[PDB]
C-alpha cells in the first residue's frame, strides 16, 4: 500500500513554464527505489520523462534536453515537475510512478492542455 | 391595411407579417411596428415584392432564407432596426437588390463580406452607425455600386488598403460628411474604380488638412465636391492646388465661417461652373481672389461677406474688377449682404451675366444713378433684382445701360419719387417692372412712354397719384397684360383709364376708395372703366367699398374668367349684370351683405362654374330669396368650399345658425 | 486544368529558413477570383492554416498567428508561381507543406498542391 | 471568433447513408467548406459554400447547415469514400478555419 | 531512442480464448520488457517485468516469454477485466521508452 498522486495546473499558457507537484504516501522518497515523471501525449503514446533517485542523483530524457526539472521535499515527501518552454506538443497525462524493475505503482494520473 | 398595387401597412402597432394581403403586391411597407424578425415562411406568398420597406422595428437579425422567398426583391429598407451583427448570410441571397437601406442600427463593425452577393447593388446606406472603418469586404466587390452613404459614423481615416475593394466600381456619390476624418492617407482616392462626387460636410477638417485631401484628389474622376461646414478659417493659392489635376466642376465651401480668401485660392480650378460660397464671413474681397474661374457659370454669393458691427467700416469691400475673370458667369446671386454700393467697375468683365440678385445685398442704395449700374453695360443682363436695399430716388437714364434687361424688380424699397418717365430711358426689351411696397410713387403722363414692350407693371401699395389723367398714364402700354394698382386708396379713376390695353388680361383693383364712382348718384354718372377690356381674365376688386353695381360695367368683358368683388357692400345687383360672363368659372363675393340670391341675377353666372365663394353672407331664409339658389346648391356640380358652415342665414329671427343648404 | 505543383528542400536543419515554391499551370497567380496561400499538417492529423496572399490595389498578405513573424508568402508573376518561407525553423515545424488556391466569395479552397514533406531534425 | 469542431470517427457499411456534423456557435452564420484526405494525398475540396459540389465531385455528396451544426452526407458509400473529412470556413483574421478532422470508415 | 513495435493475434477476440500480445524491439534488450494493462478508465497497472516474471496479485493466465529482440504476453483465457490496452515497456538502455499499445476488445 505506498500510493502516489500528481497535482497541479490544468492549463498553461504556451511558451511559459509547467510544475507539477507529486506526493507520496506510505513509503519516504528518500528510502529507495527511483521516481519518476511519465507522460502520455493524445495518441495514447507513452513517453518517460526522467526520475530522481532515492539518493537525489537524477536522470533526464534526451528529448528533453536543457529544459526540464525533477526536484523533490523530503520534509513533506514528493517530488516536482517542472517544464521550461512549454508549447502545444507538451499536452498529456502525466503520470507520476515509482520503478525498481519497471514502473510498478502509478499516479491516478493529472491531465494538462497546452 | 391599405392596397394599390401598394400594400401600406406602416403605423398599425403590427406584431405579425400580415398574410391577409392580396398575393399579387410588388410593393409592402411595413414601417412604424413592434416586428422582431422576419421568418421566411411568412413571406412565401409575397414572392412578387419587388420593394420591401420594414424600417422602423425591433429587428435583430435576418434569415437567409428571406430573401429566397422574394427573389424579385429590388429595393431592402432595414433602417432604424436593431439590426448590427452582419453575417455573410444576412443578403447572401439578396440578390436582385439596387437599394440596401441599413441607417441606425448600431452597427459598430463590419466582418467578413456581407455584400459580396449584392452585385446588382447600386445604392448602399450605412448611416448613423457606429462604424469606425470604411472596410465593408475583405476582396474587390460591389462593381456596380453608385452610392456609397457612410455619413454620420466615428469614421476617422481614409486608407486605400480599405477603400480599394472599389477598384472596379464608378461612385456616383461617396458621402463621408459628419464624419470626424484626420488623415487621408496616400492612395486612398485612387484606390477607388472612378469616384466622380465626394461629400465631406460637417467634416471638422481645416486649411492645411483641405489641402492635403486635394492632393489626394489629384488625378481623379472627381467632378463634385462638398467641403460645407468644413471649418475652412481661410484660403489660400496653396489650398485647393491639387484640384489642379482635376476636371471638378462643382465646388460647394458655404457655411465655412470663411474669413479671409487669398488671391488665386480657387485659380486651380478653370473647369469649375458651379460655385456655392454662401453663408460666409468674407471680409475683403480683393482683386485676384476669384482669379481662374473663368468657366464658372453659377455663383452663389448670398450672405457671404462679413455683416457690419458697428459700422467702424466693418462692412464688407469689394475690390472693382473682381469679377473680371468670371467670363462665362451667367447666374450671379449676392442678395443677403452688406456692400456699400455699387462701384464704378464692380460688375465690369461679366460679358455672359443674364441674371444678377441684389437683394439687401447693400447698407443702403439711396439713389440709382447714370453712374449705378455702368459697370454692366457690357452684359447681356436680363433679369436685375433690386428688392430691400432702402433705394430712394431714380433719376434719369438709370438702366441706360442694361439694354436687353427684360425684368426689373424694385419693389419692397423706399422709393419715393414722381416718375417723369425719364427714368426708364435705355429700357428697350423690358418687359416686366415690380415697383410695389414702395414709399410714394407720383404719375405723370409719361411715366412709361419710354417702355411700350412692358406687359406686366406692380403698383401695389405705392400710394400712387396722378391714375387719373387725360389719356392714362398707361395709355403708351398698349401690350400690357397684368396691371396691379391695389392698396393706393386711388379714389378717383378716368372713363378712359384703360383705354388702348386691348390685351390686359389681369387687373388687380382691391383695397381702394373707388366705390362712389360706381354709384348712380355720381356727378356725371358712373364709371365705367372696364370698358373695351375684352381679353381681360381676372378682375380683383375687393375691399372697395362698393355697395351699386352699375348694370353694365362687366358688358365688355367676355373672357373673364375670375370675377372677385368680395369684402364690399353690395346687397342687391341689377338683374342680368353678369349676362355676357360666359367664360367665366369662379365668383367670388365672399363678405358683403347679400341677403337675396336671386336666379335673375346669379343664374348666367351659375351656369358653368368651376367654384363659387360667398361665404358669411347675411342670407334671408325665406322663398322669395333663398329658395332657387338652395335648389341650384343641392343639384349643381361647381364646389361650394365651406358651404356647410360658412354659408349662414341671418333672417328671419327663427332660421339664424342654419346653414342655407338645409331647407 | 488547373494544378499546383510544388518544390523545394524536403531536409531543413534547425534554426533555418525552410523555402519551398508552388508553381501554377492552368491559371495566372496575378488572376482575378481566387488568392494564393500555404496549409500546413503535422503527422498527427492537425490540419492546420498558414496565410495568403492576395491582390486589390496591391497586394495584401493575412498570415496567421502564429507564424506571424516567421512566414514570407509573396508571388512572382515572372515565373506564374508563388512561394513560402519560414525562418528559424524548430522541430515543431516538421509537417506536410501544401499550397493552395482559396477562391472568392468566401475562400473555398479548390485546388491543393501535391504536398512536400518537410522535416526539421539534426 | 469561431471554433469548428466534428466528431473524431464515423464507421459506415458500404452502401448506406453517412452524415459527418460540424458544430460551431452560430456556424449557420456562416458558409462552410467540407475537404476529404485520403491517406497520404492533399485534401479534395467536395461541398463548397456548404450546399452544393464542385465539378466532377459525384452527387452522392451533399452537404446542409441550419442552426448550429452543418452536415456532409454520403448515400451510398463506396469503398473509396474512406478517408479523413474536414470542414471549413472563414473570420476576418484566419481565412481559413479548420475542424478536427473526422476518419470515415468503411467495411 | 529505442524501437517497440506491437502486433497481436485476431482482432476481437472471444471471451476465454489464447490472446497474444507481442512485441518487437531494435536490439537485443536482454530480457528487460515490461507489460503494462491501462484500463480506459485510465488506471496503470504492472502485470510482468523482466520478461516472464509477473508481479503478485497478477493471475497465472498472464505469461510473458521470448528473448532477445523478439518478445510477447499472452492470455490463457480471456475475461471481461482483461478488457483494456497493453504496453511493452523496456529498459536495458535510457532512455526507457514504450510501444504503441493494443486494445483488448471483445464481442
Ligand atoms: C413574428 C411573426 O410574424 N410570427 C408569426 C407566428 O406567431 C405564427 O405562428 C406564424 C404562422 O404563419 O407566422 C409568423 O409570422
Ligand atoms: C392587379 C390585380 O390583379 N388586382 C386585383 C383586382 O383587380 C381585384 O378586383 C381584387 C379582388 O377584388 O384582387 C386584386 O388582386
Ligand atoms: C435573375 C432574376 O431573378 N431577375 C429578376 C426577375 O426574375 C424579375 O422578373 C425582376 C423584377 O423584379 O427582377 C429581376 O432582378
Ligand atoms: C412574361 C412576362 O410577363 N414578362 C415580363 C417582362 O417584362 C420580363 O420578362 C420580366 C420583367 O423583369 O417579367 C415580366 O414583367
Ligand atoms: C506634386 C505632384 O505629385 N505632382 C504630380 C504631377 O507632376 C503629375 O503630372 C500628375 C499626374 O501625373 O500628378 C501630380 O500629383
Ligand atoms: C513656386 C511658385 O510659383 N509659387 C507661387 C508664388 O510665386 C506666389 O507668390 C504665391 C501667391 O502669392 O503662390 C505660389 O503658388
Ligand atoms: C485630368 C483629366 O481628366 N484629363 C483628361 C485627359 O486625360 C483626356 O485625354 C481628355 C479627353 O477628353 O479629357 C481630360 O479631362
Ligand atoms: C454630373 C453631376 O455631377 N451632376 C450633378 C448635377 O445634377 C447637379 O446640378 C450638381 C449641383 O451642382 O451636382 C452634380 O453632382
Ligand atoms: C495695383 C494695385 O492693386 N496696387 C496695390 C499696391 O499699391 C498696394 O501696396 C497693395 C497693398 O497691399 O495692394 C495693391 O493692390
Ligand atoms: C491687404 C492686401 O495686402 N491685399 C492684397 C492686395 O493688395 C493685392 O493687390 C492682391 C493681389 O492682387 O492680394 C491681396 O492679398
Ligand atoms: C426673400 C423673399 O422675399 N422671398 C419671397 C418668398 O415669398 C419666397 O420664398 C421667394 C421665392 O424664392 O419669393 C419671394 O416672394
Ligand atoms: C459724367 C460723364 O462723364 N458723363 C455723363 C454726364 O455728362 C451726364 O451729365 C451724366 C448724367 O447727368 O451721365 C454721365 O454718364
Ligand atoms: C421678380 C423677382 O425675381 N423677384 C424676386 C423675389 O421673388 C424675391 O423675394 C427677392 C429676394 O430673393 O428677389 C426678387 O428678385
Ligand atoms: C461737366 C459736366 O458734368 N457735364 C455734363 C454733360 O456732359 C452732360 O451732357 C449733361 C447732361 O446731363 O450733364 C452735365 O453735367
Ligand atoms: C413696341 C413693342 O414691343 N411691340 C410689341 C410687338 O412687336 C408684338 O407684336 C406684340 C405682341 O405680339 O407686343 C408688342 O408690345
Amino acid at each position: 500500500q505506498v500510493q502516489l498522486k500528481e497535482s497541479g495546473p490544468g492549463l498553461v499558457r504556451p511558451s511559459q513554464s509547467l510544475s507539477l507537484t507529486c506526493s507520496v504516501t506510505g513509503y519516504s522518497i528518500t528510502s529507495g527505489y527511483y521516481w519518476n515523471w511519465i507522460r502520455q501525449f493524445p495518441g495514447n503514446k507513452l513517453e518517460w520523462m526522467g526520475y530522481i533517485s532515492y539518493d537525489g542523483s537524477n536522470n533526464y530524457n534526451p528529448s528533453l534536453k536543457g529544459r526540464i526539472s525533477i526536484t523533490r521535499d523530503t520534509s513533506k515527501n514528493q517530488f516536482f515537475l517542472k517544464l521550461n518552454s512549454v508549447t502545444t506538443d507538451d499536452t498529456a497525462t502525466y503520470y507520476c510512478a515509482r520503478a525498481y524493475i519497471g514502473f510498478a505503482y502509478w499516479g491516478q494520473g493529472t491531465l494538462v492542455t497546452v | 391595411t391599405v392596397s394599390h398595387e401598394v400594400a401600406d401597412c406602416s403605423h398599425l402597432k403590427l406584431t405579425q407579417v400580415p398574410d391577409d394581403l392580396p398575393t399579387n403586391i410588388t410593393v409592402l411597407n411595413l414601417t412604424h411596428n413592434q416586428l422582431r424578425r422576419l421568418p421566411a415562411a411568412n413571406f412565401t406568398r409575397y414572392s412578387q415584392l419587388t420593394s420591401l420597406d420594414v424600417g422602423f422595428n425591433t429587428i435583430s437579425k435576418l434569415e437567409p432564407e428571406l430573401c429566397q422567398k422574394l427573389p424579385m426583391l429590388k429595393v431592402l429598407n432595414l433602417q432604424h432596426n436593431e439590426l448590427s451583427q452582419l453575417s455573410d448570410k444576412t443578403f447572401a441571397f439578396c440578390t436582385n437588390l439596387t437599394e440596401l437601406h441599413l441607417m441606425s442600427n448600431s452597427i459598430q463593425k463590419i466582418k467578413n463580406n456581407p455584400f459580396v452577393k449584392q452585385k446588382n447593388l447600386i445604392t448602399l446606406d450605412l448611416s448613423h452607425n457606429g462604424l469606425s472603418s470604411t472596410k465593408l469586404g475583405t476582396q474587390v466587390q460591389l462593381e456596380n455600386l453608385q452610392e456609397l452613404l457612410l455619413s454620420n459614423n466615428k469614421i476617422q481615416a481614409l486608407k486605400s488598403e480599405e477603400l480599394d475593394i472599389f477598384a472596379n466600381s464608378s461612385l456616383k456619390k461617396l458621402e463621408l460628411s459628419s464624419n470626424q476624418i484626420k488623415e487621408f492617407s496616400p492612395g486612398c482616392f485612387h484606390a477607388i474604380g472612378r469616384l466622380f462626387g465626394l461629400f465631406l460636410n460637417n467634416v471638422q477638417l481645416g486649411p492645411s488638412l483641405t489641402e492635403k485631401l486635394c492632393l489626394e484628389l489629384a488625378n481623379t474622376s472627381i467632378r463634385n465636391l462638398s467641403l460645407s461646414n468644413s471649418q475652412l478659417s481661410t484660403t489660400s493659392n496653396t489650398t485647393f492646388l491639387g484640384l489642379k489635376w482635376t476636371n471638378l466642376t462643382m465646388l460647394d465651401l458655404s457655411y465655412n465661417n470663411l474669413n479671409v480668401v487669398g488671391n488665386d485660392s480657387f485659380a486651380w480650378l478653370p473647369q469649375l461652373e458651379y460655385f456655392f460660397l454662401e453663408y460666409n464671413n468674407i471680409q475683403h474681397l480683393f482683386s485676384h481672389s476669384l482669379h481662374g474661374l473663368f468657366n464658372v457659370r453659377y455663383l452663389n454669393l448670398k450672405r457671404s461677406f462679413t455683416k457690419q458691427s458697428i459700422s467702424l467700416a466693418s462692412l464688407p469691400k469689394i475690390d472693382d474688377f473682381s469679377f473680371q475673370w468670371l467670363k462665362c458667369l451667367e447666374h450671379l446671386n449676392m442678395e443677403d449682404n452688406d456692400i456699400p454700393g455699387i462701384k464704378s467697375n464692380m460688375f465690369t468683365g461679366l460679358i455672359n451675366l443674364k441674371y444678377l440678385s441684389l437683394s439687401n445685398s447693400f447698407t443702403s442704395l439711396r439713389t440709382l444713378t447714370n453712374e449705378t449700374f455702368v459697370s454692366l453695360a457690357h452684359s447681356p443682363l436680363h433679369i436685375l433684382n433690386l428688392t430691400k436695399n432702402k433705394i430712394s430716388k431714380i433719376e434719369s437714364d438709370a438702366f441706360s445701360w442694361l439694354g436687353h434687361l427684360e425684368v426689373l424688380d424694385l419693389g419692397l424699397n423706399e422709393i419715393g419719387q414722381e416718375l417723369t418717365g425719364q427714368e426708364w430711358r435705355g429700357l428697350e426689351n423690358i418687359f416686366e417692372i415690380y415697383l410695389s411696397y414702395n414709399k410714394y410713387l407720383q404719375l405723370t403722363r409719361n411715366s412709361f412712354a419710354l417702355v411700350p414692350s412692358l406687359q406686366r407693371l406692380m403698383l401695389r401699395r405705392v400710394a400712387l397719384k396722378n391714375v387719373d389723367s387725360s389719356p392714362s398714364p398707361f395709355q403708351p402700354l398698349r401690350n400690357l397684360t397684368i396691371l396691379d394698382l391695389s392698396n393706393n386708396n386711388i379714389a378717383n379713376i378716368n372713363d378712359d383709364m384703360l383705354e388702348g390695353l386691348e390685351k390686359l388680361e389681369i387687373l388687380d383693383l382691391q383695397h381702394n376708395n373707388l366705390a362712389r364712382l360706381w354709384k348712380h348718384a355720381n356727378p356725371g354718372g358712373p364709371i365705367y372703366f372696364l370698358k373695351g377690356l375684352s381679353h381681360l381674365h381676372i378682375l380683383n376688386l375687393e375691399s372697395n367699398g362698393f355697395d351699386e353695381i352699375p348694370v353694365e360695367v362687366f358688358k365688355d368683358l367676355f373672357e373673364l374668367k375670375i370675377i372677385d368683388l368680395g369684402l364690399n357692400n353690395l346687397n342687391t345687383l341689377p338683374a342680368s349684370v353678369f349676362n355676357n360672363q360666359v367664360s367665366l368659372k369662379s365668383l367670388n363675393l365672399q363678405k358683403n351683405l347679400i341677403t337675396s340670391v336671386e336666379k335673375k341675377v346669379f343664374g348666367p353666372a351659375f351656369r358653368n362654374l368651376t367654384e363659387l365663394d360667398m361665404r358669411f353672407n347675411p342670407f334671408d331664409c325665406t322663398c322669395e330669396s333663398i329658395a332657387w339658389f338652395v335648389n341650384w346648391i343641392n343639384e349643381t356640380h361647381t364646389n361650394i368650399p365651406e358651404l356647410s358652415s360658412h354659408y349662414l342665414c341671418n333672417t328671419p329671427p327663427h332660421y339664424h345658425g342654419f346653414p342655407v343648404r338645409l331647407f | 486544368q488547373v494544378q499546383l505543383q510544388q518544390s523545394g528542400p524536403g531536409l531543413v536543419k534547425p534554426s533555418q529558413t525552410l523555402s519551398l515554391t508552388c508553381a501554377i499551370s492552368g491559371d495566372s497567380v496575378s488572376s482575378n477570383s481566387a488568392a494564393w496561400g500555404w496549409i500546413r499538417q503535422s503527422p498527427g492529423r492537425g490540419l492546420e492554416w498558414l496565410g495568403i496572399i492576395q491582390k486589390r490595389s496591391k497586394w495584401y498578405n493575412n498570415y496567421a498567428v502564429k507564424v506571424k513573424s516567421k512566414i514570407t508568402i509573396n508571388p512572382d508573376t515572372s515565373k506564374n508561381q508563388f512561394s513560402l518561407q519560414l525562418s528559424s525553423v524548430t522541430p515543431e515545424d516538421t509537417a506536410v507543406y501544401y499550397c493552395a488556391r482559396y477562391s472568392y466569395p468566401f475562400y473555398s479552397i479548390d485546388y491543393w498542391g501535391q504536398g512536400t514533406l518537410v522535416t526539421v531534425s539534426s | 471568433d469561431i471554433v469548428l469542431t466534428q466528431p473524431p470517427s464515423v464507421s459506415v457499411a458500404p452502401g448506406q447513408t453517412a452524415r459527418i456534423s460540424c458544430s460551431g456557435d452560430n456556424i449557420g452564420s456562416y458558409y462552410v467548406h467540407w475537404y476529404q484526405q485520403k491517406p497520404g494525398q492533399a485534401p479534395v475540396l467536395v461541398i463548397y459554400e456548404d450546399s452544393e459540389r464542385p465539378s466532377g465531385i459525384p452527387e452522392r455528396f451533399s452537404g446542409s447547415n441550419s442552426g448550429n451544426t452543418a452536415t456532409l452526407t454520403i448515400s451510398g458509400t463506396q469503398a473509396e469514400d474512406e478517408a479523413d473529412y474536414y470542414c471549413s470556413s472563414y473570420d476576418d483574421p484566419n481565412f481559413q478555419v479548420f475542424g478536427g478532422g473526422t476518419k470515415l470508415t468503411v467495411k | 531512442d529505442i524501437q517497440l513495435t506491437q502486433s497481436t493475434s485476431s482482432l476481437p477476440a472471444s471471451l476465454g480464448d489464447r490472446v497474444t500480445i507481442s512485441c518487437r524491439a531494435g536490439q537485443d534488450i536482454s530480457n528487460h520488457l515490461n507489460w503494462y494493462q491501462q484500463k480506459p478508465d485510465g488506471t496503470v497497472k504492472l502485470l510482468i517485468y523482466y520478461t516472464s516474471r509477473l508481479h503478485s496479485g497478477v493471475p497465472s493466465r498472464f505469461s510473458g516469454s521470448g528473448s532477445g529482440t523478439d518478445y510477447s504476453l499472452t492470455i490463457s483465457n480471456l475475461e471481461q477485466e482483461d478488457i483494456a490496452t497493453y504496453f511493452c515497456q523496456q529498459g536495458n538502455t535510457l532512455p526507457w521508452t514504450f510501444g504503441g499499445g493494443s486494445k483488448l476488445e471483445i464481442k
